[PDB]
């Protein structure tokens, strides 16, 4: 009949739905929050503890998710491309990110900090200054062996 | 006699690969034979009502129980690791990318891999698919061929929903009933999941059942003796292997991906 | 066949349209006056409502019979035609023969029943254990002294199929 | 009862004997005695082996009158001779001499009007809810009563209908 | 029409409670009505290696493969986690509070759920059952009742050996596959096992559902419409409900002891 | 037939066998475990961590379980009752009960120091001296705020 | 009117199955030995950041009761805790204290009670008088870094 | 079609006796029916996280299993005895032997330092000193109490 | 004829599943271009405490390879682990150093390397010149309060 039809595709497009909903929702996938984000290059000593789809934050809130990490064949630095959202556009490039733990044992995302009031970006191009993640170990050397 | 016995022993095994393998004769015949005169999209439709639609609420309260159940399970287990928030992460994980769709492939072989097998096979006791070959219409192309593509085209969505619901269940029994933090429960759950590995695991595993699923009910149903009592042999012999080719594949393709 | 042989999934009316939509791609509306005639030449015209578990087991086969005569073969085969009757059983007789001498169809009727079978029968056959066992005109195969067709053709229990099953003498069976 | 109604998880020895072991408590070879003098009266005295499905659809009917008749009783009833010549032949001929020998009565409850008329001596007819008459065969085939002779012979249409509750054929035909 | 459809729908649910309450009083002749001549403990070893020793091949490879799928998933989250030697408790917890008795109530009722309503409801069909009554035994207490006890007393004894070959199995993946160190499994295993809410809780748990898995299993067998359609729908109504009445009742069941 | 009668039985001895093995080799309750042990009375001013079916030890290694927790109706402390094990019974009585913490975050675990005397115990006695369970909270009243 | 007693014996069935959830039937801490015969207490702290409901009162590290509800007062700005205690447990008196805890470093933080000394014990169903809050680790650290060091 | 079909079966049969005997074979450890590790003992003072089968090290590589810890009646402290790989077998005997803890929340393992350099061992012999585990008690009232 | 093309049909998708499927083997991760390829280089430690096989080798934070084995030298007592390195990344020059890190703070133990100073690079399959060893709670808290506080 119809009644067969219209149950048939109601449950056929509710079981698409759950499917996208595992994917958008349950997961946090790209679809929902890739939108339209623009790139930034950014230069790091050390990326110990951050990974893909790592969120990129300003004043503790989120604007987007590094997209990707890379060792650079030349300087031997960590090379971070993260998105950025759009209306997010307004932060200076003599800003400051630095890899910040959240919490106190959960992922290390990377926060920035307010650059000045110089040309603000081009969405796609490279930070220049930074503070490189911590790691434990040169923390209890400097702080056993040499302080105390 | 032993000589009688172990003879019976032979020829079972032997009859075992020959249906194994008139199976797939009969899957071949069935998905990509010809194009008899009397096929459509209807009979899709009608078969997606009767395999998906009507096996919606079982599935539904199953998985709504199911994750009401690993939520309020994982939540004692963990608490006395001290690990609280993940209970949103962990119900997930076991239901997404395992216990979910290996449930779904239970609940499908156990409703609509009998009232599959018991519809095809009673098919044959009336002499419902022999009508249908001397009027013209081959029945693996009307009658088998709608029903294993109902099969594969809606035990993954079912597993999807069964994911879906099982996940809000074990939500709305932590946050609801045990009080862990709401926000916490999503959070920790979609920061570790890697849906590469769970969601479209998961859904690889549910379709790897569905296939396995719907043609060993089909065929169980086309090749059962035509009588009351072949016919309620065959929807057993369906549910026994349909839930072997579940939690036996289930463990070939969690090997592929763990 | 026997017990009619319905899709279950189909109403009366679709299950007898059945052979007409796929031989032919006739209009919806010509194709309903097809199957209306048809339903009526069986009495179960007033049925074109039903499910065919709705319907009795009499009528079920009714019905068949008219899918059956759809596409209006020249011949067409009944399978068990009689079997579980005895009004039913004399309508189906009936539709039988009447659709043979009015169709011009060929009727192969193909039960055990043989009282009903002869009475509509006009050259029947008898087959048994792999090979045809004689035929002829229902009177001349009623005496051809064949032991197994006089033995079928008439009750007598016991003839050349055993009334008894092969076994031990029974005098010393009990005894033993 | 038609097609055996035999207990399929026994065999035919132990099915015939399932009567005796419930009402009587008698040695495991005297009860071997009576099922085998009564499934010999049946004829499925060498059958005395299989199980029920490796009984075919007329010999499975065989061995289930022959579980009647065990304890013998003093009526017996065989609801459904039906869906079958040669067997329906000794099946009547036994329902038959079962009576006649044993001196029991015989309920046949078959629509085969025409072998039940055959053995039987008082032949009923119910129709309805109600008992539409009844009386010896011949008495019962011309009793004039339209329903009645309408069913002791073929003649389609009659108080029964033929036809279908249709509407018109000429309005639903056209409209 | 709308008034036809509520009509309906009323009718359906309270047809619902006229069988949930003709279930108990069928329930109840059978299980302490009477005791008919042709009872005995020969019925009951009959309908105990049809309803449990045939079960056996079907649960202890299912089993097995749940065991190694549980062992070979939890691996693969705990060796993020750092508790490695803690796998051996997972596939002793995750298959021996929750899922191992619903796995087993769940492959019970599809094959001795199944092949016990279309074995008690084809005998019903051929009047296998009413020439019982008017040999003079009562069929609840010849037929049905054996069948209660064949259930009772298997389907627990089933989900024992469910759990232990799913233990042993994921024992043999862990150790003998996935090189965790041997001994720590079982020790590891057995410090925090808590037998009175481990073991003799997935025992009461595999009880109280199997108990309920053989009931509307051998009830909706009886009370199918004596035809080769209605025990082919008994017999997928028999897998419907006894499987949401394995989810569900342990969801009671274990919201009672977590 | 007897082909079943003994194939029904060996399974419901199969199961029942399986029974015995959740019951014994996956939980280890008494098949030659944890058997004759002696009680033990001690009195602590604080046992925030201590339940039930936990472990009383000396030296690392383990003596026994603790049975009971109470708060006694007069000095409001905790009565702890602990198992002993049959073959350690020359704990002497000036010997010191402390509760410790298993390694940094396990369960709180009683733990017994040799005090050393020549008189032992009667195993259904009592202890004398205790050091009590640690809280977090004075701990660091006592670092930040009296300490520094 | 079989039908009318199938129905009958359906809903007594349904019936015991509503009441089979047993979805918080009883409500205690501990088994119905011990029974249900505990008196509530009030405690007014400054900040009780952790001490979610169905939590533990204690004495000594032995549990007391379980804590029944956290209230805020609309005029003094502070946290009322009203739980239970157990009624063999009769003896604490006025003057003792309560104070927020926690189970090890990284448990659910419950709370102690310290006894001090006082004849009159209590009435079971009074409100304390002083306590020691619950500390959060940021006025500790900023307590800890910026003043001491 | 007679001579083969029990020629498949017993294909079949021994297919499934060959599943049955390489099931077995995994209870009763599968080296063999005994293995090449011998062992050594070694006396602490507190083994808290040392329980049953632990890995013990050198330089962190582990060496072998520790099979079982006992209170020696007479001292009262710990004697762990352990299975050390054959290959190790250049220890020398004044090596010490003390319980570290995996990373910095994993169960105690017992790590060998070389110590001196003289006769190697026995592969059964005793260890003669070592430092036994921390506890966290004791650690936080020498820290606290005592130092500050 | 039909039953030996049913039993042939049945022998072929069943020796083929298991080929297929089963036998948990060997990996064939396009092993026709470029493999991922990696060449292996030893590392003498000290102490590997939580270096466990499946580990991770990185520089400034990136993945630079896994850990593939590790070692006890009979002579010196000492650890040597053998780990793997990605081919593009081909310029790790002579005294760069590696060290057992900690990721965040209960992480696994990986190894990191810190870039050095000459200007010869590897033959990828050669070992490191000097590390820092692996951290242990014990060590740390004795220097800690023993020595420095005490
Ligand atoms: C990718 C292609 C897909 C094809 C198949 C993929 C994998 C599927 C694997 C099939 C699993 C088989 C289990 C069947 C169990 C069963 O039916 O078990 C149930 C049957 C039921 O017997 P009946 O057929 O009488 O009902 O039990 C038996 O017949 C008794 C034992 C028979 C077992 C035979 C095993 C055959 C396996 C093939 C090896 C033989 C080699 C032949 C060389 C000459
Ligand atoms: C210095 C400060 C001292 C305090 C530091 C200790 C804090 C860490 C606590 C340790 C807890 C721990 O070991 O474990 C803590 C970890 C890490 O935290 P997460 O909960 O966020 O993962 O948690 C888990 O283990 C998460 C459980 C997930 C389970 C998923 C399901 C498993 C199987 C699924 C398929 C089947
Ligand atoms: C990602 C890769 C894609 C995966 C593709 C899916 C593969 C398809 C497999 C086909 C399965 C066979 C279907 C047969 C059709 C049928 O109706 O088959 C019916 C016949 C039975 O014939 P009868 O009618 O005579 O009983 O065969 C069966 O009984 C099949 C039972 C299937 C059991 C599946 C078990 C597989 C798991 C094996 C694990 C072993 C591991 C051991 C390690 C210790
Ligand atoms: C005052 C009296 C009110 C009546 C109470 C009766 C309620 C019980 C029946 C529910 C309705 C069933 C309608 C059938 C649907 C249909 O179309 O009918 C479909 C099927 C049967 O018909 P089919 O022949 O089509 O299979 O019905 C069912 O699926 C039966 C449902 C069983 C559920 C009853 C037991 C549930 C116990 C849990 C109760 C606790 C609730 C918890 C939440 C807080
Ligand atoms: C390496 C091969 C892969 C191993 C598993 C392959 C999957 C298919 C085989 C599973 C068994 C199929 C039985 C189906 C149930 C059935 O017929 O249903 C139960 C039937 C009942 O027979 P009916 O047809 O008469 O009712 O019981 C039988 O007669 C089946 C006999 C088969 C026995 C073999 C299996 C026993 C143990 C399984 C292997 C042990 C694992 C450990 C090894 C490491
Ligand atoms: C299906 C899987 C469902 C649950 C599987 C495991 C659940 C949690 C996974 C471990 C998280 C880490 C916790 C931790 O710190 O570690 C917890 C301990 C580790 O303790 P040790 O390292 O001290 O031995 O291990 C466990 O994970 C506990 C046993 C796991 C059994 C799961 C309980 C049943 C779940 C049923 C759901 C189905
Ligand atoms: C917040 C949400 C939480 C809600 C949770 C709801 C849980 C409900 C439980 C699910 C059970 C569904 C039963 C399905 C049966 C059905 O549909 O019932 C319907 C069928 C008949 O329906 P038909 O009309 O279709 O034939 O009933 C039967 O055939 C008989 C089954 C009766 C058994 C009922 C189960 C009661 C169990 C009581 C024992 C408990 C012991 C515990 C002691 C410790």
């Amino acid at each position: 009949t119809r009644t067969l039809e219209i149950g048939v595709g109601l449950f056929l497009l509710a079981g698409l739905l759950a499917l996208l909903l595992l994917a958008l929702r349950v997961s946090g996938l790209s679809v929902g929050n890739a939108g339209d984000t623009y790139k930034v290059y950014a230069y790091f000593d050390n990326i110990a503890g951050v990974t893909v789809r790592g969120k990129v934050t300003l004043a503790g809130v989120t604007i987007g998710k590094v997209t990707a990490v890379d060792l650079d064949r030349d300087s031997y630095t960590g090379r971070v491309t993260m998105e950025i959202n759009q209306n997010v556009n307004n932060l200076p490039v003599d800003s400051t990110a630095s890899i910040l733990t959240a919490g106190l044992l959960g992922e290390k995302y990377i926060g920035i900090s307010v650059g000045g009031d110089e040309d603000v970006l081009k969405d796609g191009s490279t930070i220049h200054d930074t503070q490189s993640a911590l790691v434990l170990e040169d923390l209890i050397g400097k702080f056993l062996l040499n302080s105390v | 006699s032993p000589l009688e016995r172990i003879r019976l022993f032979g020829r079972a095994g032997l009859d075992v690969v020959a249906a194994l393998g008139r199976s797939t004769l009969f899957l071949g015949h069935a998905l990509l034979g010809r194009r008899t005169p009397g096929t459509g999209l209807h009979l899709l439709v009608k078969q997606l009502y009767s395999v998906g639609v009507l096996s919606l609420a079982i599935i539904v309260v199953s998985g709504l129980f199911i994750g009401m159940v690993l939520a309020l399970q994982g939540y004692n287990i963990l608490i006395s690791y001290g690990s609280e928030q993940a209970v949103g992460q962990m119900v997930a994980l076991t239901l997404l990318r395992e216990l979910g769709p290996v449930v779904t492939g239970l609940l499908f072989a156990g409703r609509a891999g009998s009232a599959l097998t018991a519809e095809i096979g009673n098919m044959k006791a009336t002499e419902q698919l022999s009508s249908l070959e001397m009027i013209g219409v081959d029945p693996l192309k009307y009658i088998v061929a709608p029903r294993l593509w109902a099969g594969f085209i809606s035990m993954p969505l079912l597993a999807a929903i069964f994911s879906v619901v099982g996940i809000w269940g074990g939500a709305m029994v932590a946050v609801d009933w045990l009080g862990v933090y709401e926000g916490s429960f999503w959070a920790n759950m979609q920061n570790s999941v890697q849906f590469t590995e769970d969601v479209l695991n998961g859904v690889i595993k549910s379709i790897v059942f569905a296939f396995v699923v719907t043609w060993i009910a089909v065929y169980q149903g086309y090749d059962c003796e035509p009588t009351s009592e072949g016919i309620s042999r065959a929807t057993t012999r369906t549910v026994v292997y349909a839930s072997l080719a579940v939690l036996g594949l289930d463990f070939i393709l969690t090997a592929l991906m763990f | 066949f026997q017990s009619g042989a319905l899709f279950t999934d189909l109403d009366v009316f679709e299950n007898v349209a059945f052979p007409l939509r796929v031989h032919t791609q006739l209009p919806e509306e010509m194709i309903r006056d097809i199957v209306l005639m048809k339903l009526q030449a069986v009495g179960l015209r007033g049925a074109v409502e039903l499910m065919p578990d709705e319907l009795s087991g009499g009528m079920k086969r009714r019905v068949a019979l008219a899918r059956a005569i759809a596409l209006d073969p020249q011949i067409l085969l009944y399978d068990e035609p009689f079997v579980g009757q005895p009004i039913a059983m004399g309508v189906l007789v009936r539709l039988i023969r009447l659709l043979n001498d009015a169709l011009g169809i060929t009727s192969i009727v193909v039960s055990h029943d043989l009282a009903e079978t002869a009475s509509i029968a006009d050259y029947i056959y008898i087959v048994g254990d792999g090979r045809v066992l004689g035929h002829g005109t229902p009177d001349v195969l009623k005496e051809t002294d064949d032991p197994r067709i006089r033995q079928f053709v008439k009750g007598i229990p016991d003839g050349p199929v055993p009334f008894h099953y092969p076994a031990r003498d029974y005098r010393a069976d009990l005894l033993g």
